[PDB]
Formats: structure tokens, sequence, C-alpha cells
DNA sequence: TCCATGTTA
DNA sequence: ATAAACATGGA
């Protein structure tokens, strides 16, 4: 790796791809949505932002080339707090809801979800020196990040093996996933490993995004 | 026609599909000990064969007539007389189940068909396989494959995507925040049709206002499977070990209090029967994960409430096997689960259970706390299950002396005496209940960081030893939590 | 060449917020796990919707309306949101609709899907919940009316606090410069919020300007966080006072003014000179939003 | 076009409200946490309560009134006869059920809920008080002519306190159907507010 | 696509 | 205390 910067937040939520009626969470955040927070952060616009009943239709042919790990420095908690979301139905969908027509989103209907009470974040990215040249000029160019890191290190991730038991694990994560009829990913389940050095080869995984 | 299936356990993407290969081997496992089975396939040719079982890996081939086979057993149902203030209900056999519940009236059966009824098939258009396969006599040679064909050809392409309906229970068709559909195997489709025989089901509850227990919805448990073979051997048994003391029309162990509380139960029965049941490997060897899951019907919806993944270490399990010794254990004393979860390793040691313990008791049970002493709040936690440990047992010290020699100064009475003599012993504990509620009532309001220390001068109005004012004036809270608990262990026992 | 984002207080008051999932018979209030005590929140939607009624009260044209329904609750009168004036203020106008005025054939517009301005935060109290706890009379309406009377009465308890509350704005860009007046009347009514909880008439709590003080050049937000402030004391001051201390030359305190109520009142002499001679001026709200207001025009 | 709103204060005196939620031999007031202090809480349902009592004395027009009959206390005026045409502040009651006046639509064409034009307040007090304060006694029981036969023969406790408090209230600024002479006879009520206590 | 219906210890 | 606001596959 060339070199990695840490972050922290307050408050955030990863939802599982589609969880159902009643949402979810997980400890740590989707390789996915932290490959474009990043790219995002650079100021480097969505490759395809094409408009229709949906979206993210993402080739690989033009994309960045680059490897991520994740890591983890505090445990955290999580709490519910909500109460209503209402939805689209699925059914007669009868009287006024056909009459208005007007981005319906009609029928409210209660449900709760989850939060999480606090947030930190070690981890970069191994990239080519344009790649963070342009990243730095993203965020200082033309809540809080900064690079620290050499010192304060802290556990890690790796996938798991059929053999030693992992302690507290994220049931499922997600790589690179696109709104469409696919086979989605591979690997779900991940493990974490507790030591104050630097993480194995095993936790860079290189994002074919 | 012969069709092979290859299946590997690290390619499903949820323990349900999982669940469900263990389910399927064990339906076939059960199917092939039927004298009809064997005469139907020698007489119609059925195909069926698991050829690669191991730990990594299955297979299995299969014809038409076994499939055949498989739904007529599987889908297999009767109707029920009921009555009410007459009716016909239709309810499935149960399956292999049937075989291994040897409780009298097979009362777990009947928890589990009410679940079967209750969130399984809500909506009632999914029920039309038990309509069909009702009254059926499969030693009469009774059978029924009008469905059957298309799903045997659905399954001639198993690779071709389709899409999910409720037959899985958690999501719905698209989630519909917007039109998007949702993907799925067919192959995958067809593996969930059984893991639902293999779902562990506990009857949840909460108190109302007299104490008694309303039931609501049910939990269901779900194990993740690690090695599949040692566990569809290890299984058979397990069912058979449970208890089979029933409370009112449920089984005693049924009734659970919080969500996770099953998922301990189900692998305490495991580690129970590991060492009833050797050759295997440990639990973590044996089970990854295990999923929770609560549930509860309203009206034409269904509702959820929880959903979470737990953890199989052992050293809860040991003290979680504490807490069945107590016998009648109070709602209160009960929230000690709660508390069982570098920073929460040790947590459970401080007994910080006052407020929550206090919030409810306050509101419906301050006026049913007279009666039973909920079974005298198991010994008021049985008498603290027996300088840090000097501090708690100065309290419990000082209390006692406190109502012993404020109840002597109000009349000379002793206990010693009272005991002597029949005839005398429930007046004076009249003036005992009456002389330690005021107490008790007087310090469970007007609570705060100085006010509270104030009333320690009634705690010794009848009246080293100082240098622990470092820590009284600095936590004031478990200082407050011992005087308050330690104090209803005067509260006088029950007389049976 | 940003928009500037702040922070807001709240003078204390009992709550009034009763955040419904009832058990029993009590009505309780979320809670979260900060250091393992309990706080009252509110989340960042009820502050969006207060936020629109008072654009609609202020007289600024919208095409919404949230009317009290007989039946259950909902939204209506809204029309397709063809042009971005005139309608919805610049934020908050999702379409998801399959099929609608001919996507852009005809619509000729931008398809106004996942854009948002404005993105808010929300709210947390500062002292922790002490297990409060106030009973309630709660008789039968009638023992012979027509009208029902759920067949007996009860003896209810609702618990209420007095606790401030904190909250971001969390604006950014500069796209937002086509309706400057706009953005002037949303800053006003902001400055004028009253009664955003939609907790209940009675004890009713409304959220007064306080001290709010944050600004910062074109960069991204950092340093104070937003969060992690004591109760009832100088947090404000306390924390940009000792960070500008150490970062007068690190961060330019010219363009990132003063900070603390109590301020105004003594010392401010010494940290004025101190500090910088900047646009540092802090009477009331209402005159500091006007001269933001004032310097965000020409940026 | 204009609002207003006001805080209004006491003078010094023994307390008034009483519920004895506690128990029997002890009586308590409802207590409020405030920097670490006490301090006492007069519920804005007293108030509303004292309102409509002194609307009922000043000549107005009305549509509640209670019994004092009954074994457990209820409202018949409120419910009984009126539809609701128009309140006493246009309070406009509500209640849900299966249906309400033929579903409140054909006959009286008004909405279910309510318009609650008043905005009040929790009145809390300026300084903390601190625990039992008086004495008390009881008689033991009637003795020859028996229709009480209480027999309980108890020395009981009352809680008081000296304070005088403070509270605020809001009102409605657009609201002028049929304001004239109603809310300036709201606001004559409210300039004495005599008959409001838990006892 | 649309238009056929289900209740307790 | 009421107090309520969903799904299947069927020609």
């Amino acid at each position: 790796v060339t070199r990695y910067l840490r972050l922290k937040a307050p408050f955030a939520a990863f939802r599982p791809f589609q969880s159902g009626s009643f949402r979810s969470t997980t400890p740590v955040p989707s390789f996915s949505a932290v490959y474009g927070l990043l790219l995002n952060l650079a100021g480097i616009e969505q490759r395809q932002e094409v408009e229709g009943k949906v979206t993210l239709i993402k080739p690989k042919a033009e994309l960045p080339k680059l490897a991520i790990a994740i890591g983890q420095v505090k445990p955290s908690s999580t709490s519910l707090i909500n109460q209503q979301l209402h939805n689209y139905p699925v059914g007669n969908s009868g009287k006024e809801f056909a009459s208005r027509t007007f981005g319906s989103k009609y029928w409210i209907a209660p449900v709760r979800r989850e939060v999480l009470v606090n947030l930190d974040l070690i981890i970069g990215l191994q990239s080519p020196v344009e790649f963070w040249q342009k990243l730095d000029q993203g965020l200082k160019g033309e809540d809080e990040i900064y690079p620290i890191e050499k010192p304060d290190l802290a556990s890690w991730y790796c996938p798991l093996e059929p053999d030693t038991r992992p302690n507290q694990g994220a049931c499922r994560l997600t790589l690179w996933i696109d709104r469409e009829n696919n086979t989605q990913t591979t690997i779900k389940v991940f493990s974490p490993s507790d030591f104050r050095l630097e993480p194995p080869a095993k936790a860079w995984q290189q994002l074919p995004g | 026609e012969i069709l092979t299936l290859d299946f590997n356990l690290a390619e499903l993407p949820s323990a349900q599909h999982r669940a469900g290969l263990a389910g399927l081997i064990l339906m076939i496992r059960e199917l092939k000990k039927w004298p009809w089975f064997k005469i139907r396939q020698k007489e119609k040719d059925v195909l069926l064969s698991i050829e690669n079982l191991d730990q990594y890996g299955a297979s299995i081939q299969l014809n038409l007539e076994g499939l055949i086979a498989l739904f007529d057993l599987a889908y297999l149902s009767f109707t029920e007389e009921r009555k009410s203030k007459f009716y016909d209900v239709i309810t499935p056999q149960g399956g292999f189940l049937a075989g291994w519940d040897k409780s009298d009236g097979q009362i777990w059966l009947r928890i589990w068909r009410d679940m079967f009824w209750s969130i399984i098939k809500g909506v009632p258009a999914t029920r039309n396989p038990f309509n069909n396969r009702c009254g059926l006599n499969l030693n009469a040679g009774d059978s029924f494959s009008k469905d059957v064909e298309s799903v045997w050809k659905s399954l001639q392409n198993a690779e071709k995507t389709t899409g999910q309906s409720g037959a899985f229970y958690l999501g719905a068709m698209a989630v519909n925040a917007e039109n998007v559909s949702t993907d799925d195997l067919i192959k995958w489709q067809f593996l969930l049709h059984f893991w639902a025989f293999v779902a562990q089901v506990y009857c949840p509850y909460i108190l109302d206002k007299d104490g008694k227990r309303n039931f609501n919805g049910y939990v269901i448990v779900i194990p993740d499977i690690a090695n599949l073979e040692d566990f569809c051997d290890i299984l058979p048994d397990v069912l058979s070990n449970r208890n089979s003391k029933a409370f009112g029309f449920r089984p005693q162990e049924s009734v659970i209090d919080v969500p996770e509380q099953g998922a301990l139960e189900l692998l305490n029965l495991i580690k129970q029967r590991i060492a009833k049941k050797a050759g295997s490997g440990l639990l973590s060897d044996l089970i990854v994960g295990v999923e929770v899951i609560h549930a509860e019907k309203q009206g034409n919806s269904i509702k959820l409430h929880s959903v979470s993944y737990l953890q199989p270490n052992e050293e809860s399990v040991d003290d979680y096997n504490a807490i069945k010794n107590s016998y009648y254990c109070p709602w209160f004393r009960r929230q000690l689960l709660l508390n069982l979860v570098l920073a929460s390793q040790s947590w459970l040691k401080r007994h910080p259970w006052y407020g929550f313990g206090d919030l409810l008791s306050r509101i419906p049970q301050r006026w049913l706390k007279e009666n039973n002493s909920y079974f005298s709040h198991d010994a008021r936690q049985l008498f603290t299950q027996k300088k840090t440990r000097e501090y708690a047992e100065i309290v419990y010290k000082i209390a006692q002396g406190f109502v012993l020699s404020k109840l002597s100064s109000k009349h000379d009475l002793q206990w010693s005496k009272c005991k002597g003599n029949p005839k005398l012993e429930r007046e004076y504990n009249d003036k005992k209940e009456k002389v330690v509620n005021e107490a008790f009532l007087a310090i469970r309001s007007r609570t705060e960081k100085q006010a509270f220390i104030d009333y320690f001068v009634s705690t010794l109005y009848p009246h080293e030893f100082v240098d622990f004012a470092q820590k009284l004036f600095q936590d004031t809270d478990e200082i407050r939590s011992l005087t308050l608990l330690a104090l209803s262990s005067q509260y006088p026992i029950k007389r049976q | 060449n940003l928009n500037l984002f702040a922070t807001i207080l709240t003078y204390p008051a009992p709550a009034s917020n009763y955040r419904g999932e009832s058990e029993e018979n009590r009505s309780v209030i979320q809670k979260i796990l900060k250091d393992g005590q309990k706080y009252a929140i509110i989340s960042p939607e009820s502050m969006r919707n207060a936020l629109r009624e008072m654009l609609i009260e202020l007289g600024q044209p919208n095409n919404r309306t949230r009317l009290h329904s007989e039946d259950q609750l909902a939204v209506e009168f809204k029309e397709y949101p063809n042009p971005d004036k005139f309608a919805d203020d610049f934020l908050f106008g999702y379409m998801v609709a399959q099929t609608n005025d001919a996507k852009e054939m005809k619509k000729l517009n931008r398809p106004a899907k996942r854009d948002s301005i404005f993105r808010c935060n929300m709210a947390v109290a500062v002292n922790p919940y002490k297990y409060d706890t106030v009973f309630y009379q709660s008789p039968l309406n009638a023992g012979d009316s027509a009208w029902k009377n759920s067949t007996s009465s009860a003896l209810l308890h609702r618990e209420v606090t007095h606790t401030a509350f904190q909250y971001p704005f969390a604006l950014a860009g500069k796209d937002c410069a086509a309706k400057p007046e706009w953005v002037k009347a949303l800053l006003q009514a902001i400055a004028e919020l009253n009664g955003v909880a939609g907790g209940h008439a009675r004890a009713y709590y409304e959220f007064a300007p306080r001290s709010v003080v944050a600004r910062l050049t074109p960069k991204l937000v950092a340093g104070y966080q937003t969060y992690g402030f004591d109760a009832e004391g100088n947090w404000l001051e306390l924390s940009r006072l000792t960070a500008t201390d150490s970062d007068n030359l690190d961060l330019p305190a010219n363009e990132f003014w003063l900070g603390g109520e109590l301020v105004r009142k003594m010392d401010q002499e010494q940290k004025a000179q101190l500090e910088a001679m900047g646009a540092h001026l802090y009477a009331n709200p209402e005159k500091l939003f006007a001269d933001l207001a004032d310097s965000f025009l020409g940026v």
C-alpha cells in the first residue's frame, strides 16, 4: 500500500441489500460503499448516470483499478430509532392511489430500522500517484478525515476459510453489486482479526471495480 | 428421466439454504424407511439415491416419481375438529417429526403446527398443496402429481432465474421502495421448501397489570451448519432428548422471556448431547451461527419485531446454566439475562439492574409485590447468592441491624420468643411487613446525588470503618442499588 | 465559494415530544447509548417537515399540502414539479414514477431524482435521562353518552424532562445561487423556528436560536465535529476559543467569527483584541443572519 | 397577523395540589428534577379544567359539565347532548370509533380531529422544598351510630411547602371566527383563574 | 394482466 | 382504551 488515512463519524447506517419489510444493519460498511465514497470524495463523477425506472448499469471497461482493505478501532453498539416510512403498494392499488399518479409514493405505513451509535475507520487505499494526487486536490484544491497512517494501528478484517473459528464476525458483506439480474458478489462472510500489527496481505483485496 | 443435482455449502448465500439441505437429506433418510415407499419404488421404478455425502458437498440422483413421493410425504395433511362458542380445520401431518415427538399428546408438535399456520402460511393462497393432500392414504396408493409436473419442468433448467415469492419468510417481492423485483435461482428456490422442518419454535410473552403472562407471536431459531453429516446424525437424538413437562397446554421449557434465550437453550441442548453423543467436534465446529426471528400475526398482515445473529461461545453457556436452578424466577430478577452482554466483558459483575428493574416494577407490581413474594424473589437473588466485597456485606449487615433494632425499640418483642409460642407469628409478621415497606418506599423516591445520603440518618437511627467516603460520595448509584435490593432480603418469607 | 453551515442551541424547557412505541400503559421516548447513559433524540424528518411548514407559512409558493384527513394521514394537493422554480424551494423533490409525463419527451426537464439541498443532521439532547415519571388522570369520557367510552377509565403516566438540544446545518456547495431571495427567506425561517416537533400543543417546546456559531472557508468541515460537548456550560466557548488560540495562524479567525452568547456580556473586548478585528458581531441571531446573508449574496 | 404569549406568576403560600398517589398513610406531591434539586408541578389539565369552570361561571354558552354523582367520576354534557357544533374555545372534542353520529359526515360536516387553539405549558416552582413537613390525625370510628365503620385508627402524614410559582402560555394569531366576544371572555376568565387545585 | 377470498387455548 | 393503515398466483 502507498498510504492510508483515518476518519470518524458519529452516525451512519448500512442497509442489507433488500433486507425486507423491516430493515437491519451491519457493524461495518460494505466494500462497494467505501469504494464509492472514496471515488466521490476525489471529485470523480460517476461514469454512468443514465435515467429510467432504475440506474446503476456499470460496465468495468472504463473504471479505475485499485486494491482496498478495511479496519476497525473501537466496537460500537446499535439502536433502533424510527416508527414510520411509507412504501409503494403491491396489489389492487385501488381508488385514489390510481387517481393521483403524481410520482405516487402513497400509502404511508409504519416501519422501524436501526442506527449505529458511533463509527471510526482507519483504512486507506493502494493506488497510483496520480489518483492520490487528484484525491488530495478534491479534498484540498481548486465529518473529518486526515492521514495518520504510521501510528494508531488497530484490528482488521479478512475473509475466513473453513477453520479457525472466529468471534463476532460480520454475517454478510458486498464486494461489487449492480441493481440488475446477476450473481451479485461471491463471498459473504468476513472475520475480524485483533492484533496491533500491520494487517496481512490477505486483508488487502484487489477490487474489480 | 434421470436428473442429478450437486450442492456445495460454501456457495449458499443464507443459512436458510444450509438448513434446507439438511432438511431434504433427513426427508430422504426418513422416507427410505417405509414399506409403501419401497412398494412404489419397485412398482413405478422410483429413482432416489444420495451419491456423495460428506462435510463439504452433496449429490443426489432422482426421477419424476422420486419428486412425486417427496411431495406426497412432505405435504401430507389431515383435518381436525375444534369447537366454538362447530367447524373443520385442516392440519398438516408434521412429517418425520411425528415419528420423533414422544411427548404426551405431541404437545410440541402442536406448537409447531400452530407456528406453521401463524407465519409460515399467513397468505391462504399458498395453502393449496395441503388442501389437495388431505385424507390421502399413501399406504392405499393415493397419490397426486398435478403440481409436481410444473416443478419438474422448472427444474429441467434450474440455472434460469426466477422471482422470489412469500415462500421466503423474509422480505417481499421487491421490498417496493420502487419497482425492483428480485433475484434468485430455481434450484435455490427449490431448497427452501423443506428447511421449515428443522427450525426451532419458542413462545415469548409480555407481563400485564396483573402479572399474568400474555403470549404474543413466536420466536424462530435457525442454526448454521458447518459439518452436514455430523449435524444430520446428531439432531435425531437432540430432538428426542427434550423435556416433557408441560405448563398448562404448553411445554414448560417452551416459555422464554427474551429472543436470545431460545438461542442459548438450543445450543445448551446441543452441549448436553455432545456429552451424550461423542465422536464429533466442538460446538463451534458444528454450528457457526444462530439466527433468531421474532414474529407475530396481526389481521391480514404479518409484522416482524427483531432479527439478530448470535455466537456459540461456551463461557456464556456456563453462566446461563445457573439461572434454571432457581425455582419460579421472578420476572424482575429474570432481567439478569439482559445484562449478560475490552469494554463489556465484565459488565455483569456490577449488577446495574436497579434502574430498569425498578421502572417496570413501579407501575403494576407495586400493588402485586405483596403477593406470594414472587417465590421469595428467588430468596432475594438467593441472598446475594451466599474491601468492595466487605462494602457489599456491610450493607447487608446494616439493613438487618436496622430492621431488628427498630422493631425491637418499637415494642421490645423478639422473634426468638415469638417462634417459641404459636398463635402469635402473623401478628409479629404484619408489623414487620408494615415497618419494612414504608422504609422501602421512602428510599424508592427522593433519590439524587445529595438528598440520598441524608436518608442514611434513618438507617442508623438507633445509633477503620470510615475510610470509604471516597467511594460513597462518588458512586451514589451502586450503593443505592445495594441498599434498595438488600432491604428486601429482610422482607418476610412466605408461610409455605 | 461555499455555503456556510452552523450549529444551533435551544433554551431549556420541559420536553414535549412523545415518540410513540408505547409499551403497556406508558408512552416513552427513544434513547441512545452514547456513553452508557440515556438521551432523548429527534429525527431530522420532523425538522424538515416543520421548516417546509414555515416556508408555506411565510407565503412562499409550494405545491404540496399535508392536511388532516379523517381516515388516515396522507399528503395531497401536488402536481407535476416540471419547473425547479415555483416548487419545493430547490429541495426534497423526489420522484419514483414508473411511467410519467413522457419521462422527458414532453416534460423536457431533469428527472429530479435523488436530488437534495440542505441535508440536515438530527437533534441530540445534552442531559442524561434520570428515569422520571408523571402520572395521568385519564377519566372515561362518559358513562351515559351515545358515543363510546372504551368501557372503562384508566390511570396513565408519562415522563418529561428539561434539556436543551444542539443542531447542525450541514449546507455546502455553490449551486444554490439561482434564487438568493429563497435562500434568505429559508435562513429567516430557520431563525424563526417554533414548535418544530409534532409532540403536542400543551407543554409545547419551541426551537429558538441561542448562540449559533460556526463558519469555515471553502473547505470540508473539520475541527469541532458539531458534537462532544458539555451541558449548560461554555462548550461553544471553551472548544473553539481554545482551538482558535491554538490555531490563530493555523486557521483564519477573520472569516470564522466569534462564538458563545455569554462572552457577549463579559470579556468581549479582550477576546476581540486578542483574536482579530473581523466581522465578529454578536448581538442577536436575527441581525447576525442578516449580515450572513449580506456577505453571502456576493458569494 | 399578530401573535401573543406571556409568562405569569403569583404570591407565595403553602401548596395546594394533592393527589395521594403514593399510599394511604403518606401523601405526596409530584416532583421534578432541576439542576440536581427538586421542584413542584401543576399539570396543564388542571388549568384547562379551571378555565372550563370559569367559562361556566361567566355566563358563556357551554358544552360540557360533570355530575359528581357516580362511583367513578365521568363527564356527561361533553359527549351526550352535543354533536360538537361549537366547543367552549373551539376545542371541538374528538374520539374515534366505528361511527360517530352517523360517521360525523352527513349530519354535521366536521373533521374527526380538533382545533386546539390554546397553547399552555407545565407550571414549575421557583425554589426547592425538602421532605415531610407536617403531622396529622384521624379518628377511630363513629362508635354508637355505626354507619361509617372505617376502623382505621391511624396517624397519617401530609406534605406541605411554601412557594410561589409561575407558568407561560401562548395564543394563536390569525384565529378570528366568532372571536370578538369569545376570546375576550376567555381572556377575562384567565385574568382571575381562581379555582384551580388538586384539593 | 386483472379478479377470484380466510379464523383460536 | 381504540387506535385502524397486506399477500399469493389464478385465465
